[PDB]
Order: C-alpha cells, then structure tokens, then sequence
C-alpha cells in the first residue's frame, strides 16, 4: 500500500498514509472519508484499518479479525438547491461548532 | 599564493553561496508552514 492525495487548484503531492494490509479505496457519499482497508482471504494476517483523512488526522483504529471491507451505507436523493451552497459559499457564519465541541471535550 | 591556489581549486564567495542557498531553503520552508496551516485551514474551513 501507497498511498497520496492528490489536491485541487493547485494540483500537488502532499501526503503519504501508511498502509500495509490494505488492499480497497472507496470514499463515502458526503464527502467525509475516503477508506483503505484490509481483506482477509485475498492476503495475509497483517491486519489493520486505517481510513485516509485529507488533514493528516487519524481516520480510523481498528483491528478486528478476518475483516473484508468498510464501505458507506448509503443515505436517500437528497435534492438539495443550489441556495444553500451560496451560504457555503459566503469562520464568517461557521464559528459556532468548534466552540460546541470544545464544551463537550472539557474534563 | 598558495591560499589563493586552494580556494580557486575548491571552487567567502563559497561560503555566501552557500549561506544564500540556505536562506532560500529556509524560505521555502516557511512558506510551507503558512501551507500547511492552509491546508489545515482549507480542512477546517470544509467541516
């Protein structure tokens, strides 16, 4: 496994996850993880998960045994209106979930 | 002259070099740590 993200406007070569047991990339249908995992009739114990975060950030931590594959349960049509992503499209408004988490995390 | 002969054989003028390609290599990190804040900032800026 070799793993790199491949980035947009510009195109560049930022990153190297580590892999070594896994064997399937598939993203989930957010936007919210692109997974490489682990296949246990196709390749030897060496078992791991860990999915690709576009951050650096761990994605996953799991070793559970003769495992195949971690995919998206998928979710309805949405029919979503282009209104909505022009507020997207405007820290500004979006300051409110860091400081929320931040409540949540405190001993 | 002698002095001369073994500066001329090995190429301060080394030494600027040597100190301006640094000086280049260090910018060039600096502005990957503005990138890499960015990047942490394009994935902040996303969630």
């Amino acid at each position: 496994g070799a793993l790199a993200f491949v980035d947009t406007s510009d195109c560049t070569v930022m990153n190297i996850a580590e892999h070594y047991m896994a064997s399937d990339v598939e993203w989930d249908p957010t936007g919210r993880y692109v997974v490489t995992s682990v296949s246990w009739w196709s390749h030897k114990v060496d078992n791991a998960y860990w999915l690709w975060t576009f951050q650096g950030r761990l994605l996953q931590k799991n070793n559970k045994d003769r495992f195949c594959q971690l995919l998206w349960r998928p979710r309805p049509p949405t029919l979503l209106s282009q209104e909505q992503i022009k507020q997207i499209k405007k820290k500004i408004f979006e300051q409110k979930d860091r400081l929320s988490q931040s409540k949540a995390s405190k001993e | 002259q002698i002095k001369k002969k073994t500066v001329r054989e090995r190429l301060q003028i080394k030494k600027t070099e040597l100190g301006a390609k640094a000086f280049k290599d260090i910018d060039i990190e600096d502005l990957e740590e503005l990138d890499p804040d960015f990047i942490m900032a394009k994935q902040v800026e996303q969630l």
